[PDB]
């Protein structure tokens, strides 16, 4: 629980406030970049390295038989555990296009090989969605669950632009909470199913969810319709029966008022929720620790690593999970004139 | 056509009206609504068929371009 | 507004009613939107231009009815996106901006090939077909590699969103030919066919004697970069 100011040696204008961090098979891969893929790296995905505070960003590449992806803005992420038939998978859907727009498409990502010089080759595959597909949305959450004993995907949350009939020029950029009906997805086949929940009467965004032993727990839960940040955690439990995937839900009395959190898994289930915003302008300073058992969530705090007055006074911030007690956060920087490297970086560590 | 200010125009007008006036230029207030013919949002019209995805009010003038961007600092600012 | 004609009653083309007499002069350049934003950051530019694009698109479909001459009269429209500089055109039509191996916004020949042949070419680039090529780029239905796919779509990476007419600009083609002749004059003041690789010092020196020559004769001091008047 201590921070360290970094400096990106170069390439300090390709990161945008919304983006994703995926640690898979060693190195960390950043997804989502300001502007369309520059011809430096038509991949649109960067390898990251942290050497003596220096932030180094390398170019990556996919296969020939791989699909090429638009750099989604703030998609949903799922770390599908390494198993048959294809270990290990990263399921993404569906973010916002840098050409400002949504894609209800769903991508599956894996690693291919190495090096031959420690270089990393990747592979992307779209999936047609037999559904009952959820329309395009963003800020939602996708998760993986393993129920008796097969693997399925749970999709819930997020908002979207106006319904297409109500798409109004002067209400175009506005966005309303997508209706609260969860979606169950088999990775194969891409048969998507919709399901209703009589207790989840409202959509929500940016609520970091967690999955464990085919049981899902939603923390956070900021909502537009009521301007509320209901701390109350939401648990649900699914049993994958053929062909009725039975589903149940339940309210928890207490969770936490977190919005767009950064989740670092340190142990197999020792998680720390790092930061976000506790109120509409009041960012969350403190850290929080959650132990995740079949008993459930178990809550505690840690010491908040002292934020230098720069970040502690900065209006907004964000970051991602470098993983394993380590995470990255960024600060919108000022200047006269702008450097224009307007983002400082704090590498934060647990223990 | 010559980039004058309000106070500019009022001084000029008041002056030229004092001497040999017989007011000539027009006061400010009258222009302040006389221009409304030349701005947008004055003239009746419609479309057949009606336009898709456009609120069909024909009188709105200057509009902020954000289009009701939800100010939520949670999301993209 | 550029031109307006009448098609009624039919059986003919559009009888030209009024064509504008001098559209170049900014006295006819009607502003519609302004954004305190930079040209390059796609995100913000798009998220503000959105409604404009949407309604211009929907505009080609319906027909207009206005009170004019005391009467209710109808209208149709034809839009042309022409007045954009190169960088923006290529940026919004999903090109590799700008001096990459694909140069022409119209003919998809490579750079070096554009030196072998110069005159014989066809204009092909069109909006919808660029959307087709971009869908091919995304789906990758042939499982080709980076460069093979780059070629199969003839270099279309980004999804365009604003449709644009197949034409060039007048002004800054003028400025480009002007700066090209400027460079070649800086070159031929010295020796180039006689000097395989000159150095920077000799380049700036040939520039300096060219500027002194333009000052003594023609009364032309240089400027930072040659605009339209200095080009003329
Ligand atoms: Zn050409």
């Amino acid at each position: 629980m201590s921070l360290q100011p970094l400096t990106a040696v170069n390439c300090g204008s390709l990161v945008q406030p919304g983006f994703s961090l995926l640690d898979l098979e060693g190195d960390v891969y950043l997804f989502g970049q300001k502007g369309w893929p520059k011809r430096s790296c038509p991949t649109g995905i960067f390898g990251v390295r942290i050497k003596k505070g220096e932030l180094k960003l390398r170019a990556i590449s996919f296969s020939n038989n791989s699909s090429y992806l638009p750099p989604l803005r703030c998609p949903a992420i799922a770390h599908f555990e390494a198993q048959d038939g294809k270990p290990e998978c990263y399921l993404i859907h569906g973010g916002r296009t840098p050409n400002n727009e949504l894609s209800s498409s769903l991508y599956m990502l894996s690693v291919d090989s190495r090096g031959c010089n420690r270089k990393v080759t990747l592979r992307c595959e779209e999936k047609e969605l037999v559904g009952d597909v959820p329309s395009a949305r963003y800020g939602h959450t996708l998760s993986v669950i393993n129920s008796r004993g097969k693997t399925a995907c749970v999709l819930f949350g997020g908002r979207s632009y106006m319904p297409p009939t109500e798409r109004t020029t002067q209400n175009w950029n506005s966005v309303v909470d997508c209706p609260p009906q969860v979606y169950l997805i088999d990775l194969e086949f891409g048969c998507c199913t919709a399901h209703t929940l009589p207790e989840l009467t409202d959509g929500q965004s940016f609520h970091v969810a967690l999955a464990r032993q085919d049981c899902v727990y939603f923390l956070g839960g900021h909502i537009l319709s009521s301007d509320c940040r209901p701390s109350r955690l939401i648990r649900l439990h699914v049993e994958l029966l053929l062909g009725s995937p039975v589903l149940t839900c339940t309210i928890l009395h207490e969770g936490l008022t977190i919005t767009s959190a950064i989740a670092s898994p340190i142990g197999y289930h020792e998680y720390i929720i790092f930061g976000g915003y506790q109120s509409e302008t009041q960012k969350r300073m403190e850290c929080t620790y959650v132990g995740l058992d079949d008993v459930g969530v178990h809550m505690e705090s840690r010491e908040p690593p002292q934020w230098t007055s720069e970040i502690s006074h900065s209006r907004t911030w964000f970051g991602g999970s470098l993983g394993k007690g380590t995470a990255l956060v960024a600060i919108p920087s000022e200047g006269n004139p702008t450097p224009p490297e307007a983002y400082h970086f704090y590498q934060v560590s647990f223990q | 056509n010559t980039f004058l200010s309000c106070s500019q125009y009022h001084k000029m007008y008041r002056t030229v009206k004092a001497t040999s006036g017989r007011q000539i230029f027009q006061p400010l207030h009258t222009l302040r609504n006389a221009e409304k013919e030349l701005l947008p949002g004055f003239h009746q019209f419609e479309w057949q068929p009606a336009l898709k995805n456009v609120s069909t009010s024909w009188d709105v003038g200057i509009i902020d371009g954000l289009s009701g961007w939800t100010v939520s600092v949670d999301d993209v600012p | 507004i550029m031109s307006i004609s009448i098609r009624l009653e039919g059986e003919d083309d559009g009888i030209t009613i009024f064509q504008e007499q001098k559209p170049n002069s900014e006295l006819s350049c009607r502003p519609l939107c302004l954004m305190f934003v930079d040209e390059s950051d796609h995100e913000t530019l798009t998220a503000i231009l959105g409604p404009v694009v949407a309604e211009r698109k929907a505009m080609m479909e319906s027909r207009l009815i206005i009170s004019v001459g005391g009467l209710l009269r109808s209208f149709r429209f034809f839009f042309r996106g022409t007045g954009y500089d190169e960088k923006m055109v290529r940026e919004m039509e999903g090109l590799e901006a700008s001096g990459s191996t694909y140069i022409c916004t119209l003919c998809d020949s490579t750079r070096a090939e554009a030196s072998q042949n110069m005159v014989l070419h066809s204009i092909t680039r069109s909006h919808d077909e660029n959307l087709e090529r971009y869908e091919i780029w995304r789906k990758n239905p042939f499982s080709e590699s980076a460069d093979e796919l780059r070629d199969r779509v003839k270099g279309v990476s980004a999804k365009p969103f604003m449709e644009t007419q197949p034409t060039l600009d007048a002004l800054h083609c003028d400025i480009g030919n002007a700066t090209e002749f400027y460079k070649i004059f800086q070159d031929e003041i010295g020796e180039v066919y006689q000097k395989p690789n000159p150095s920077r010092e000799e380049r700036r020196r040939w520039r300096s004697t060219l500027d002194k020559q333009l000052r003594k004769k023609m009364k032309l001091k240089p400027v930072m970069r040659m605009n339209g008047n200095y080009a003329r």
